[PDB]
RNA sequence: GCUCAACGGAUAAAAGGUACUCCGGGGAUAACAGGCUGAUACCGCCCAAGAGUUCAUAUCGACGGCGGUGUUUGGCACCUCGAUGUCGGCUCAUCACAUCCUGGGGCUGAAGUAGGUCCCAAGGGUAUGGCUGUUCGCCAUUUAAAGUGGUACGCGAGCUGGGUUUAGAACGUCGUGAGACAGUUCGGUCCCUAUCUGCCGUGGGCGCUGGAGAACUGAGGGGGGCUGCUCCUAGUACGAGAGGACCGGAGUGGACGCAUCACUGGUGUUCGGGUUGUCAUGCCAAUGGCACUGCCCGGUAGCUAAAUGCGGAAGAGAUAAGUGCUGAAAGCAUCUAAGCACGAAACUUGCCCCGAGAUGAGUUCUCCCUGACCCUUUAAGGGUCCUGAAGGAACGUUGAAGACGACGACGUUGAUAGGCCGGGUGUGUAAGCGCAGCGAUGCGUUGAGCUAACCGGUACUAAUGAACCGUGAGGCUUAACCU
RNA sequence: AAUUCCUUGUCGGGUAAGUUCCGACCUGCACGAAUGGCGUAAUGAUGGCCAGGCUGUCUCCACCCGAGACUCAGUGAAAU
RNA sequence: ACACAGGUGGUCAGGUAGAGAAUACCAAGGCGCUUGAGAGAACUCGGGUGAAGGAACUAGGCAAAAUGGUGCCGUAACUUCGGGAGAAGGCACGCUGAUAUGUAGGUGAGGUCCCUCGCGGAUGGAGCUGAAAUCAGUCGAAGAUACCAGCUGGCUGCAACU
RNA sequence: GCUCGCCGGAAGACCAAGGGUUCCUGUCCAACGUUAAUCGGGGCAGGGUGAGUCGACCCCUAAGGCGAGGCCGAAAGGCG
RNA sequence: AGGACCGAACCGACUAAUGUUGAAAAAUUAGCGGAUGACUUGUGGCUGGGGGUGAAAGGCCAAUCAAACCGGGAGAUAGCU
């Protein structure tokens, strides 16, 4: 359940560590963002020398959520923090070449095949 | 919030029509004491369904 | 809302309702019959009948729990000595409610709650 | 003898402030609002000089002209000053179409996607943030779209008081001065228990023509009507190419609503446990009371959303713009005058709910009492005895029903409530005893003890024998049938 | 600027976005030197802005505990 | 104006915790505050908790929420050299035993010498009270465990400050 | 009478100011107590306040008032 | 030592909420500032209306103050309702 002003960590290695969500894509009055939902974020805390800098605005995807996902059988998979992976505003493709931490099987799709492969663990 | 015109005795009586009282439909009589008491209650002496409790 | 719930506030908080019920149960055990309002006489059963079933099995832990619930040694002793064997054959139904009528000061319903084995 | 010039001349002689303010008055007279008109504002229409590579009208439109709304700034001051409370914001909406999207269509200087203009269409929807008190407006990022206006520039007996607008103080300016500035800055009491109309919901009385208990027909009314993205058709139609379809299907989701607690969680001061201070139970142990539930840790049922199921329709009828067929007036032509057909989220049905007080008071299956007497006012008459039915009402146990009413279940021929047995769930090895350790403490008895609203059972207790209301074959006229 | 109508004057900093804030430019409608000017260590129930934590302020409310509101018994007003 | 949630000067000051007249629980002592009962709708007030975000609400962090005590290390720009500063930030806190059959310390007897000789002094430790500190162990998610009990920093205008 | 809860640097005990029988007993329930009431600071009757050591009275004065005569002032009167 | 610090009695009233025909003709609860000094308080006295006082708000002067209250002029006047 990600919304505006939500502070997220960064799973990739593009040079960011803390980001702030500003919009959720999908339609009108769209307030909640789960895993696999494209959102738009700004960068608040970034490493000195990285692929991005502070103040940049770009799209991102959610791979981990403290609220968690719900499998059809009822088995809910939660986490201990909210993390996201950066993308591009035009191509919607990841910037970094690594994915820290595990991911969820509710993320795999023709658009995110480059995230599950780089993730060391898939749930 | 206050009235603007004085109501009438007719309207007052119409309102008070539902403020009446309903009497007791019927009373109960003890089998052995022959008194008159309320339904499912005890008499003034201590009788209930013929037995004595006081 | 109130759906499938239980218990009656009786315009009192928990710390007052528990103490009032404890005092009423102690008085009922001491006198074998009392007069009170009908809702109180109905809610006292749920406190006194389990308290009698506890005394139906004599031991140390049961007496300690009854003392914790009542705070009256002279009441718990009687409960474990007399009421125990007296109601050891009854599977519940240790109280009998008889309506008394009403009251003058508040016109509230009144009723006598007593033990079935009293006379 | 007086520019008494305010010149029929109030004194021989006289300036200002009040937001510290006060009285009598005025809607005769001011600002917001309401009213009349529409100079202004907005919109619509007419000729066509032209722009438009030629070509006025794909799309704009001069120099000019004609109209509509009463939406802005405005004119008059007709209602209100023995008070109609005012800008903006929050909640709450409703109506209109000169429509932002969705729907259908015409033209195009429309190859296709994407577009421009115009007609019909209000069924639905119509964004979150930074700045500012701000509507407005600038910017960031979405959206299928982020509409125009009216409702006392909607809504303060619904909320707010940021500004404007009282008394305090200051800055800049003016005034020699008290003071003044829709110039600025700091701070600065928003009362009302609803009498009537209205609305959301729930009931009592009576009537529907004998009464009672049930199931319905549905006149009529209400609720909803929104759509994105991906794939197939198809990288096909189209296009020298980048690019990229109409129609028709499939799937998954966003905002909205209805329903529910099985699952994921919150609450759960009525369950269990940890722990601090203090008091008490003659004392240890063990407990109880208080200190927000003392502070916390989990958590039963129930209620819940963030949780999961479902819906927006398909289809039919009549249609607007529009496209047509045949076809004359007008020997041709022509969608029309006769006739026929297609055609939109607009309309009526279709989906759900209420609903015969629908007084036009409806329909159907059932149940119930088939006894006698007298009196004037001779009748839809009055009274007496006997009778008291079907059924209902009242009291009680009560409910996942409920403000009180009302509704549902039960009442000794009974599981309705309470209690009890077993189980389940939750909390987490109860008290006591023994052992080890100087001791705190741990270990075995022991997944023990306790266990609210849960389940399956159990008359142990409370729901009593009664009594009460409600009657005794049901009006007149006419049509058919049987006597 | 507590002073600037034009003004949200221009640039830079902060924010994804800053009519509010800070540092500069001077074109001071209409600053200015005891109706005092500049700065200033400490202080303010002082005005404004930003940040860390913090949370139902909110997203969007939900449950629970008590007092009222609801019914019954008694007393019993008011504005108009 | 009321048997009114207001105001009114002086004295006495108990115990356990505790720095204390703060706060919690109590003793002597005094009260349940002159309408009650019932069910547990909307809505109002005083509160408690809360799935994810954490000021995005709002004129405005208004209100609400949050740290909050002792000991110790340590603490910037600036400065009128006093301050800022409790700056910021960080660690230990319960209980038992040993050190020490209750330590350091405090109080201080009987019995000893002389003595102007008594309400006297040196010697002496009996008995009583009594921290704080270290080590080891132990129980709970949490040991300043309840009440009480600073949010902090940076920029800036005004007034020096009380 | 048996239990529950509350204040306890008070919601306890003495007083000075102020009030003036409200103190105790018997009795009453017409009006008062925001209900009833056998109760009460409500009605009626009766009783109760004992000082050489407390205070007041008294001695002495401060602020301050009055003020023999006195000074001043149209009367009143003002100051001392 | 401090017109020094935190924080009770005491004094005051900065914010919010309740209330606003209130428990109260300015209060209640949660917070708040001073709290050894330009402090507060008890008793008594003095300063009075064009005057008194005023760390100065046109504030206070007995719930009343841009000139207190009572009586008198007085049946002020009112082209006003
Ligand atoms: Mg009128
Ligand atoms: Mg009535
Ligand atoms: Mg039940
Ligand atoms: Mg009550
Ligand atoms: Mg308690
Ligand atoms: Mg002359
Ligand atoms: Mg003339
Ligand atoms: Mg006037
Ligand atoms: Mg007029
Ligand atoms: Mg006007
Ligand atoms: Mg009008
Ligand atoms: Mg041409
Ligand atoms: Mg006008
Ligand atoms: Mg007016
Ligand atoms: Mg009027
Ligand atoms: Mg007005
Ligand atoms: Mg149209
Ligand atoms: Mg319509
Ligand atoms: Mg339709
Ligand atoms: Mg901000
Ligand atoms: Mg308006
Ligand atoms: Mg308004
Ligand atoms: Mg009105
Ligand atoms: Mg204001
Ligand atoms: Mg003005
Ligand atoms: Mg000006
Ligand atoms: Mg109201
Ligand atoms: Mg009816
Ligand atoms: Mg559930
Ligand atoms: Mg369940
Ligand atoms: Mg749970
Ligand atoms: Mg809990
Ligand atoms: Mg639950
Ligand atoms: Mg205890
Ligand atoms: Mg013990
Ligand atoms: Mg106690
Ligand atoms: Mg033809
Ligand atoms: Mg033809
Ligand atoms: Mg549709
Ligand atoms: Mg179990
Ligand atoms: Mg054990
Ligand atoms: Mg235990
Ligand atoms: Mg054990
Ligand atoms: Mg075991
Ligand atoms: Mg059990
Ligand atoms: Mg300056
Ligand atoms: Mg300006
Ligand atoms: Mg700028
Ligand atoms: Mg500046
Ligand atoms: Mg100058
Ligand atoms: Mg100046
Ligand atoms: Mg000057
Ligand atoms: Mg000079
Ligand atoms: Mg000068
Ligand atoms: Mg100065
Ligand atoms: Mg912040
Ligand atoms: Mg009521
Ligand atoms: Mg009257
Ligand atoms: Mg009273
Ligand atoms: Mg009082
Ligand atoms: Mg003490
Ligand atoms: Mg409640
Ligand atoms: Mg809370
Ligand atoms: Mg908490
Ligand atoms: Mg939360
Ligand atoms: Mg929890
Ligand atoms: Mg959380
Ligand atoms: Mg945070
Ligand atoms: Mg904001
Ligand atoms: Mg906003
Ligand atoms: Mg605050
Ligand atoms: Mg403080
Ligand atoms: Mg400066
Ligand atoms: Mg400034
Ligand atoms: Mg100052
Ligand atoms: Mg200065
Ligand atoms: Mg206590
Ligand atoms: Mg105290
Ligand atoms: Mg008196
Ligand atoms: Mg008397
Ligand atoms: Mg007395
Ligand atoms: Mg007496
Ligand atoms: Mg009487
Ligand atoms: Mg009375
Ligand atoms: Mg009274
Ligand atoms: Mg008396
Ligand atoms: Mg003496
Ligand atoms: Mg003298
Ligand atoms: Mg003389
Ligand atoms: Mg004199
Ligand atoms: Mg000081
Ligand atoms: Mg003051
Ligand atoms: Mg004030
Ligand atoms: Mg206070
Ligand atoms: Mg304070
Ligand atoms: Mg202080
Ligand atoms: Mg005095
Ligand atoms: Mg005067
Ligand atoms: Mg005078
Ligand atoms: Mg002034
Ligand atoms: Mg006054
Ligand atoms: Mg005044
Ligand atoms: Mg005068
Ligand atoms: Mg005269
Ligand atoms: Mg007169």
């Amino acid at each position: 359940m990600i919304q505006e002003q939500t502070m997220l960590n960064v799973a990739d290695n593009s040079g960011a560590r803390r980001v702030m969500c500003i919009k959720v894509l999908g339609g009108s009055h769209r307030r909640y963002a789960g895993v696999g939902d494209i959102i738009k974020i700004t960068i608040k805390e970034a490493i000195p020398r990285g692929k991005v800098k502070k103040g940049d605005v770009l799209k991102a995807v959610v791979v981990r959520t403290k609220k968690g996902v719900r499998r059809p059988d009822g088995s809910v998979i939660r986490f201990d923090g909210n993390a996201c992976v950066l993308l591009n505003n035009n191509s919607e493709q990841p910037i970094g070449t690594r994915i820290f931490g595990p991911v969820t099987r509710e993320l795999r799709s023709e658009k995110f095949m480059k995230i599950i492969s780089l993730a060391p663990e898939v749930l | 919030a206050v009235q603007q015109n004085k109501p009438t005795r007719s309207k007052r009586g119409m309102r008070r029509s539902h403020d009446a009282l309903t009497a007791v439909t019927s009373l109960s009589v003890d089998k052995t004491s022959g008194e008159k008491h309320l339904r499912h209650h005890i008499t003034a002496d201590g009788y209930y369904r013929g037995r004595k409790v006081i | 809302m109130r759906h499938r719930k239980s218990g009656r506030q009786l315009n009192r908080n928990s710390s007052h309702r528990q103490a009032m019920f404890r005092n009423m149960a102690g008085s009922l055990v001491r006198h074998e019959i009392i007069k009170t309002t009908l809702p109180k006489a109905k809610e006292l059963r749920r406190v006194v009948e389990p308290l009698i079933t506890l005394a139906k099995t004599d031991s140390v832990a049961n007496r300690r729990l009854a003392f914790a619930r009542t705070r009256d040694n002279e009441i718990v002793a009687k409960l474990f000595n007399e009421l125990g064997p007296r109601f050891a054959s009854r599977a519940g139904g240790y109280t009998r409610i008889l309506k008394c009528g009403f009251r003058a000061g508040d016109n509230a319903p009144m009723a006598y709650i007593e033990l079935v084995d009293r006379s």
